[PDB]
């Protein structure tokens, strides 16, 4: 997250870290045994880390649980990045409390202008590299489909939305993929792709979760 | 020769560590891959990298 602020220990209880020997993507806990992330974060040997703040030191609130299954959307397109969503089943259920909790799926899609909270342990520099120890947060508004399509001609599908600032300076970056975009307490997006980080006129692009609620609920129930 | 191409992170925001052949140093080095749209100078291990590009 470029241009954000330190969230504060366990203030984003649904945020998870996907670890394969190191943090490589984020994810959101939707219920005690399932996590939602991006399809491009698919990897073998994933260990899910819950209750994390400082990802480099054991602070005592963590729960490390291996993934038993990783289900990438059947129509995910690695070229166009359409349907960039994946569900990860935990080998065992997490113990939910105030430091670890699930986030609600949306009842409907959010509109342009809605303010949302984006979080992650990704790069904090637009020009350079600086990975944080603690979780970073960013408040950004959802942008209109029209402006999103103007920023990325012929690349935006009905399953994607832009969020951020056209001036640049505040955005998601490498290491934030799969993380949550929460608006009004509901999970509306998944950090997906963009053009560099925090560049002017190039807001981040996110997977539009409201279009997959039916698929998520049914998939979780039959696995 | 794809072995001489600079490493390509891509548009996606993951932080996946991969290898690429660095012809200037004459060895395979690590770089951050974003998770999508990989070019060919992108390997999962140093061994794969050396086997494919070693001495290019
Ligand atoms: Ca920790």
């Amino acid at each position: 997250i470029v241009g954000g602020y330190t969230c504060g220990a366990n203030t984003v209880p649904y945020q998870v870290s996907l670890n394969s020997g190191y943090h490589f993507c984020g994810g959101s806990l939707i219920n005690s045994q399932w996590v939602v992330s991006a399809a491009h974060c698919y990897k073998s040997g994933i260990q899910v880390r819950l209750g994390e703040d400082n990802i480099n030191v054991v602070e005592g609130n963590e729960q490390f649980i291996s993934a038993s299954k990783s289900i990438v959307h059947p129509s995910y397109n690695s070229n166009t990045l359409n349907n960039d969503i994946m569900l990860i089943k935990l080998k065992s259920a997490a113990s939910l409390n105030s430091r670890v909790a699930s986030i609600s799926l949306p009842t409907s899609c959010a509109s342009a202008g809605t303010q949302c909270l984006i979080s992650g342990w990704g790069n904090t520099k637009s020009s350079g590299t600086s990975y944080p120890d603690v979780l970073k947060c960013l408040k950004a508004p959802i942008l209109s489909d029209s402006s999103c399509k103007s920023a990325y001609p012929g690349q935006i599908t009905s399953n994607m939305f832009c969020a951020g600032y056209l001036e640049g300076g505040k955005d998601s970056c490498q290491g934030d993929s799969g993380g949550p975009v929460v608006c009004s307490g509901k999970l509306q997006g998944i950090v997906s792709w963009g053009s560099g980080c925090a560049q002017k006129n190039k807001p981040g692009v996110y997977t539009k979760v409201c279009n997959y609620v039916s698929w998520i609920k049914q998939t979780i129930a039959s696995n | 020769d794809f072995c001489l191409e600079p490493p390509y992170t891509g548009p996606c925001f993951a932080r996946i560590i991969r290898y690429f052949y660095n012809a200037k140093a004459g060895l395979c080095q690590t770089f951050v891959y974003g998770g999508c749209r990989a070019k060919r100078n992108n390997f999962k291990s140093a061994e794969d990298c050396l086997r494919t590009c070693g001495g290019a």
